[PDB]
């Protein structure tokens, strides 16, 4: 199998690539996106400064009276800074990196790839290891007071399993909160990621389905055969191969519905003689097979983001996608008499998350769903990438937005070229 | 509808409404609104709403329809429990206000199961310590003193009182004929009695139970229920490893507290431990025990309908599901993952009216034709598409008419969720009756609801079809969590893991292929023998009817209450009545 | 396009109503003062509130996609996202739930719409939806019996009907004139409003046999399974596809064990008659 | 800071070590070791084709009627075991590794590093994953069958967050079950790792601590100078450094109690220079004190590893352990007046887990706990390797030993060369 790679403009980036070239296991681009993905740490200084002074040093709606400290980690924050780097460095010249941001008000922490020897949450706690040690030798704090530090940095942890409260924040969650082994980069919140990549759509699905295969991978999905299905998937959706996603989108983003994208996709299957007849039926209505399934589900997963990209575009909001997957998935199966994307599978993830997006009983707007996520999970990879696409597109017309939820990201992960572009960077090694 | 009115949903149309079944017009504002006699609970509970005000230091209101919905604008409706002559009032279906169901449920959480063989085998290889029907029977008087909360050891220990705990107690049963004849009858249940049931000769169920069990000895406790309301199911296995740990001591004439006594401890707590569930990812946190991590096979396993009506694999699937609409549905989805009025009609939709009675019989009848009237025939060679599709539109096509055709079924079954779940469970019924095997049920499952779609235009509501829409893919999938056996799928199975109107149906599968498989069981021997218990407070043989019972307040088997200790309750006033 | 499968008049009925090209009837003309009364987000007259800035005045993400997909007018002036929601009869509604995400996602550009038993609810920014709304009560998809317009309190899509051939509405949201013609005397969500809005007689239950989109074995339906089994016919397929793709993407049905042998089967029997009562 | 390494026999094997050379972060060898450690799997052909013989193909007291099928497992050995290969391996020449054991009743499977991009238990999945695919290969199972062959393998996964009723059995477990972020190392049962080593209860403790310090660094507990204390326990308890232990353990092996192991380790730590007088009291009782805290630390830990040896090897027993770490740290302290093994954190773990191993609450013999149980996690790396070495002591007079509970672990990476011999290993890497 080969596969051209096209760029967000419709412009080829590669031409004759085997398949295997942009595999998760293969791809060096892949490979160093899902590094610092686990490895890369955002902290807001200002913050945690006025976590200290205050005795904010807890969980939500928490104040310690009697414990409050003036520690000026900003204006110590160069000698922060490097007490960290060098407490993270492992060997000189080594993959450590820190970096002050915003006159020092936020900083980017990333342990070097050495320190992870098993566990990848180590990105987080070395991360915050470092960080109590350095402000307590920095800021010369006494035996006394060095519990508060540890509340500023590590949250409620170890009382709370969960450190979230802490000051480091990461990509990825700890351990505990994935849903299964190998869900690691399932555990992403849609807004992180259209924040990382600073809400252009097609960077934002191309990022997302990268995690989400490198995920299938991990999961123990991709064993043998099934393994070709994915990368199909992976290359087609979130990759453009031959142009074919950017192709239905600009074919119908001025006056085309998602129907028309739908029907679109269809007849350039037929023409690519990807489908072709089975059987007529009495109404003259053809029934269509596929000798590869497999490339068939990569087209039809195509449509289906090209169809969430062109209707929530049209209304500039992020609310669709659900809805828009169901009828993508639905409409290409009654026009043909095959299976939609991930037979049937990504079709359940727009039923729960078009529930979950539109009830009293749990989820939210697109943006707070991940691949972890209970309710939109059950697809193998193809279905998280669009909501991304999706909230990317969203012109702040949710309360729950990237621009809420998620800017110390944008930021701070902003700035990452792996991020900022990751299908160059993934075509540039796939060469 | 079915031939048969024992089995079909006409006693209950007609009972229900003035008209005829099949009217299509009726009659709306007119009743008054809960003036009706449907609205009779809803006219107490206004009454009742007053005096909690009058109670509280700033007067916040409380039960106020006016504040909300009033109810009535339409005929509120009364339901008949399935297999039943029982009328009831809806509200009284709600878990909340119905004793027998929350003790149904108590029942479930509060048991374990435990090996004694490995207890011996430590009590051997460490001390030489001879073990004899007679010590095995002392043992088991020590552990029903200890194991409500009695003392078996210290001096100046508290100790529970025996009302509060009255429904704790442990037995032992094994597939060891001569040990059990050996030890005291009054600690043993016992396999070949509850067990008698056959196919074609006495006894067979029992023969299924013994082999598979072997001459291993199994211990069933029951913790008390009051332990179950005050904490959670986490505490069960852990409580068994205390009591028992305590009863080896004072049986086994051991130290109180040596090495041994550690490896007891994890004998007891993980070696030869058999719980309910295991517990839940965390953003679904929950302990042991709990409803989220038990299998659809362990729910059928503890029902007795199989035992009782061992030829009547409809009764043992309409029988499963009425646990499981409740456990599931109201409990599980309706309270521990969401709350308020919540979903008792989603789940009561299942076990009222005998429409998914109906249904599931007549789903039955047709799969027992396309078998050649032998019941589960369909596998191995005999099993392909063709003829599942065959059964399967066949019977869809039944389940979705009588909706069409006796508007009185669709008016009661109001919400499209409960007409999809049951449609879809009848189909499952067809494929269950003809092959004897699970799996392809949910080839059934699949097709009814996209044939139910396709033909209705609807389906249920905004979220139901997640799972449908999976199911076939799901059907006989091997991937990570993609794929597993039916009998072993639950609510953590990722795509079962948010949704009513589907868990009830698949307790009925699961249980259904396997009484027209003349299995004794679905998943667990061990399950299906403990549930068999004569002594648990709420009747796993008679579900309905026992529903029936705490709906119009005249259930009499509730455990765990505290008259015995309080002067009073809160919001009502002490004091003699006028 | 194909559209569905089907071979009766109520398969040509979907793809008609699918089908852009096909312009459908109109069977009253509701001002859309009107219409706004009866969805209330807003008093007509009232000036569109604004979520944000109009895209114009406003520097976008640098992102490929909104480059080349035209923002809907609603879109462009940072409207309210606000809805329209409508409740279809069992008994021969003109159009059915899933019909109308069908019909709604192939018709119109930039639009949110969720399908369930007993309502389904469109959403977009808010003057595309008034704009929606109308042609959606003025069309044949709405029939003043059959079809309501429900925000809230939707029960009734599958209770009896009443002596005059209405569907049940907890709120009284509509009255009924000696001649048949429906008034709506309150909003959708039963709200009060300062004048009532007419929308007219209901269709003839001949008509509505005529127009609707269900299957439906009962009162002169169209039986599925004995007037068009190519309907099941490929849904079964779909559904087997599926079935062997979740099993090995890869693999064709003439690989599988027991495999179909063909679409559609040869021995499919019926247990009801035509009708159903028995 | 330097050492001089020896062998379990007192044997000199590399001399003037540098401290960092023994680094978890940095020696090729303990890196090997970990890498070993979540990567290989042990697979009972024999026992699965029970399953699916029996139907017993779920959770414990569970078995499926009519679902029983005969599948040839280990009759196809050969070609299941190839598939497999074939399977794991990303590129020609890679670390994947396959081998058939007692006949091919037996299977070990080591998928390729590669395959583990963020998430270790990736060594799980992807050896269930291939081998659940292989089975449905090779004895070509029909697709209305393969469910049952997913039971098989992965147990009840997922309905249960664990697949341990599954076919794959690693060393290490689940995410979701270690106790906190970095504690994946510690998640192994000391009497998986007593049998791994078969008994020999150095290389046990060894083993035991390599792990365990490998996880106190990814816990973050090794930051600044915290990370020297930590190497120094390692080099000196784990790694025999200067022969301190084995001189313990040699000079009182004979009629030695417990006692006399703790004051031979005192004064050696006089002699040694590392601690001294600090106040003479009334009574004639001499405080000392150390300049070096962490060198006496690593010191006292020594001792009560030599303690344990001593006094288990003693009774042939692997039940007193517990009460020997307590008095070992407890003797220490009332001896010097300076501070025990961790700073009381050694003590606290020996006095838990004297009563979960002699009471009814839970725990059980030494045997059943490991670095992530809540019993014994409380010391930072120098208290479970005691329990190893008490296992490998112990002449089976538990019920629940390595014996009964390990069997397969013992057969399987019992021939490993750097499980068998992990100081040798480590040793030869610090050169
Ligand atoms: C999705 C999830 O909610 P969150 O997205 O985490 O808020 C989940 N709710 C449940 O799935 C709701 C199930 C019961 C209510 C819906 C009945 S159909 C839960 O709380 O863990
Ligand atoms: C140790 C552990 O037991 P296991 O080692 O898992 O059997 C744990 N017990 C609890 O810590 C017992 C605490 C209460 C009883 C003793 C109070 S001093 C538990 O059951 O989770
Ligand atoms: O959100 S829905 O309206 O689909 C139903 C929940 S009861
Ligand atoms: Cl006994």
């Amino acid at each position: 199998d080969e596969i051209d790679l096209y760029d967000d403009k419709g412009k080829k980036l590669a031409a004759g690539v085997p398949l295997q070239n942009i595999s998760p296991l293969k791809n060096a681009a892949i490979k160093k996106i899902v590094n610092l993905t686990i490895r890369t740490g955002a902290v807001d200084l200002a913050g945690l400064e006025k976590k200290f002074a205050t005795g904010a040093i807890a969980g939500r709606g928490m104040v310690i009276r009697g414990v409050n400290r003036n520690l000026p980690i900003v204006d110590k924050a160069k000698e922060i800074a490097k007490a960290v780097e060098d407490m993270l460095r492992v060997e000189s010249g080594d993959d450590t990196n820190v970096e002050l941001i915003a006159g020092g008000k936020r900083m980017m922490v990333q342990p070097p790839t050495a320190r992870i020897l098993s566990d990848y949450s180590v990105g987080l706690t070395a991360s915050m290891g470092a960080l109590t040690h350095a402000i307590i030798d920095v800021c010369n704090v006494s035996m006394w007071d060095a519990p508060y530090v540890h509340a500023g940095v590590w949250g409620m942890y170890p009382q709370n399993p969960d450190p979230g409260d802490g000051a480091v924040k990461m990509l990825v969650d700890i351990p505990m909160k994935n849903e299964g082994p190998g869900f690691t980069l399932r555990n992403i919140p849609v807004n992180h990621l259209a924040a990382t990549v600073r809400k252009r759509a097609m960077q934002g699905a191309g990022l997302t389905m990268i995690l989400e295969e490198a995920a299938q991978f991990e999961m123990g999905n991709c064993m043998g055969p099934h393994e070709r299905g994915h990368l199909l998937d992976l290359a087609y959706e979130g990759l453009n191969a031959n142009n074919l996603l950017y192709s239905l989108i600009k074919d119908n983003g001025q006056d085309g519905s998602l129907g028309d994208v739908i029907y679109a996709a269809v007849e350039k299957a037929k023409a690519d003689g990807v489908i072709k007849s089975l059987k007529k039926m009495p109404s003259g209505f053809t029934v269509y097979d596929a000798d590869d399934m497999q490339l068939w589900n990569a087209y039809a997963c195509t449509a289906m983001l090209a169809g969430v990209c062109v209707n929530c575009a049209s209304m500039r909001a992020g609310q669709p996608v659900p809805g828009n997957i169901m009828q993508a998935c639905c409409l290409i199966e009654r026009e043909t008499g095959l299976p939609g994307p991930d037979f049937g599978m990504a079709q359940g993830a727009s039923v729960s998350s078009s529930f979950f997006s539109h009830s009293i009983y749990g989820g939210g707007g697109p943006g707070v769903f991940y691949g972890n996520h209970i309710v939109t999970r059950h697809a193998k990879g193809q279905f998280i990438p669009c909501f991304c696409a999706a909230m990317c597109i969203d012109a702040d017309t949710m309360y729950f937005s990237p621009a809420r939820t998620s800017a110390l990201y944008g930021e701070v992960l902003g700035a990452i070229p792996e991020f900022a572009e990751p299908m160059r960077a993934v075509a540039e090694a796939a060469k | 509808p079915y031939n048969d009115i024992q089995h079909n949903f006409l006693k209950a149309m007609s009972d229900k409404f003035a008209e005829k079944p099949e009217s299509t017009a009726t009659e709306f504002y007119t009743y008054g609104g809960i003036a009706q006699k449907g609205g009779m609970r809803k006219r107490e509970f206004i009454a009742e709403a007053s005096k909690i005000v009058d109670s509280r230091v700033n007067s916040t209101p409380a039960y106020n329809p006016d504040a909300g919905m009033p109810q009535g604008q339409r005929y509120l409706m009364p339901y008949m429990m399935n297999h039943t002559d029982i009328m009831v009032n809806a509200d009284d279906l709600h878990w909340i206000n119905n004793a027998a169901m929350q003790q149904a449920w108590d029942d479930m959480k509060r048991g374990i199961v435990l090996g004694l063989d490995d207890a011996h085998g430590l009590l051997e290889a460490r001390l030489g310590k001879e073990v004899t029907p007679d010590t095995i029977s002392n043992y088991m008087e020590v552990l029903n003193h200890a194991l409500p909360g009695g003392a078996v050891i210290q001096e100046h220990m508290v100790e529970t009182k025996p009302m509060l705990v009255n429904d704790s107690y442990a037995k032992i049963f094994s597939g060891d004929d001569d040990l059990v004849d050996s030890v005291d009858r009054r600690f043993i249940l016992d396999i070949n009695k509850e067990f008698a049931a056959g196919y074609d000769k006495p006894g067979e169920q029992a023969d299924q139970l013994k082999d598979a069990i072997g001459k291993k000895i199994w211990q069933i406790l029951w913790m008390p229920t009051v332990v179950a309301r005050q904490t959670d199911g986490g505490t069960m296995f852990r409580w068994v490893g205390m009591q028992v740990g305590m009863t080896m001591i004072n049986a086994y004439k051991l130290c109180a507290g040596e090495s041994v006594t550690g490896e007891f401890a994890y004998y007891a707590k993980h070696a030869a431990v058999v719980q309910l569930s295991n517990y839940m990812p965390v953003k679904r946190a929950r302990s042991h025990n709990e409803p989220g991590g038990m299998p659809l096979g362990i729910n059928a396993d503890s029902t007795r309908s199989p035992a009782l009506f061992p030829n009547d694999p409809i009764r043992a699937e309409l029988e499963s599901i009425a646990v499981a609409a409740m456990v599931y549905d109201q409990l599980w989805f309706g309270t521990y993952m969401s709350g308020g009025v919540g979903f008792t009609q989603y789940a009561s939709a299942t076990y009222t009216d005998n429409i998914l009675e109906d249904f599931c019989y007549k789903g039955c009848e047709i799969g027992l034709d396309y078998a050649g009237g032998k019941m589960a025939s369909i596998k191995g060679d005999k099993l392909n598409m063709d003829i599942l599709e065959e059964i399967i539109r066949a019977e869809n096509d039944y389940a979705l008419t009588q909706y069409e055709a006796y508007p009185t079924v669709a008016e009661s079954h109001f919400g499209g969720s409960v007409r999809a779940c049951c449609a879809a469970a009848g189909c499952g019924s067809a494929v269950a009756c003809a092959t004897g095997l699970a799996q392809p049920a949910l080839s059934a499952w699949s097709l009814s609801m996209l044939g139910h779609y396709e033909r209705v235009g609807r389906l249920g509501f905004f979220g139901y079809d997640l799972q449908d829409q999976c199911t076939a893919c799901g059907s006989y999938s091997y991937q990570s969590d993609e794929g597993m056996p039916f009998e072993m799928r639950g609510v953590n199975y990722p795509n079962y893991a948010m949704n009513v109107g589907h868990q009830s149906a698949y307790a009925g599968l699961v249980a259904g292929a396997h009484s027209a498989n003349h299995d004794a069981w679905v998943l667990s021997p061990l399950w299906k023998v403990a549930f068999s218990d004569r002594d648990l407070p709420f009747d796993r043989g008679y579900v309905t009817r026992e529903y029936g019972l705490g709906a119009n307040r005249e259930y009499t088997k509730v455990a765990g209450e505290r008259d015995l200790i309080i002067a009073g309750h809160y919001g009502r006033e002490p004091g003699a009545k006028l | 396009p194909q559209f569905t499968a089907g071979n009766s008049h109520v398969a040509q009925n979907r793809r008609n109503y699918m089908d852009p090209s096909y312009k459908l009837e109109k069977l009253r003309d509701i001002p859309e003062e009107d219409i706004v009364r009866l969805l209330a987000h807003r008093a007509p007259g009232e000036e569109y509130k604004s979520i944000h800035p109009p895209l114009e005045e406003m520097e976008e993400p640098d992102c490929a996609v909104r480059q080349i997909v035209k923002p809907t007018e609603g879109a462009a002036a940072g409207d309210r996202i606000r809805y329209v929601q409508y409740t279809d009869s069992m008994f021969f509604s003109p159009i059915t739930p899933y019909q109308r995400a069908w019909e709604a996602l192939n018709r119109y550009k930039g639009v949110d719409p969720g399908v369930l038993s007993g309502r389904t609810i469109i959403e977009a920014r808010e003057r595309d939806i008034e704009k929606i709304a109308k042609i959606e009560v003025d069309c044949e998809l709405y029939d003043t019996a059959r079809t309501g317009l429900r925000g809230r309190t939707v029960h009734g899509h599958a209770v009896r009907l009443d002596k005059d051939g209405m569907m049940f509405d907890a709120l009284r949201r509509w009255s009924r004139g000696a001649d048949g013609t429906v008034t709506y005397v309150k909003d959708m969500i039963g709200g009060a409003m300062d004048k009532e809005v007419t929308l007219g007689k209901p269709l003839s239950d001949a008509e509505l046999l005529k127009k609707t989109t269900m299957y439906r074995n009962a009162q002169g339906g169209v039986w599925q399974e004995a007037d068009d089994p190519e309907s099941m016919d490929v849904t079964a397929q779909i559904h087997w596809k599926r079935s062997v793709g979740g099993f090995q993407p890869w693999a064709k049905m003439k690989d599988i064990k027991g495999g179909k042998k063909d679409v559609g089967v040869k021995n499919l029997k019926l247990f009801t008659p035509r009708g159903g009562v028995e």
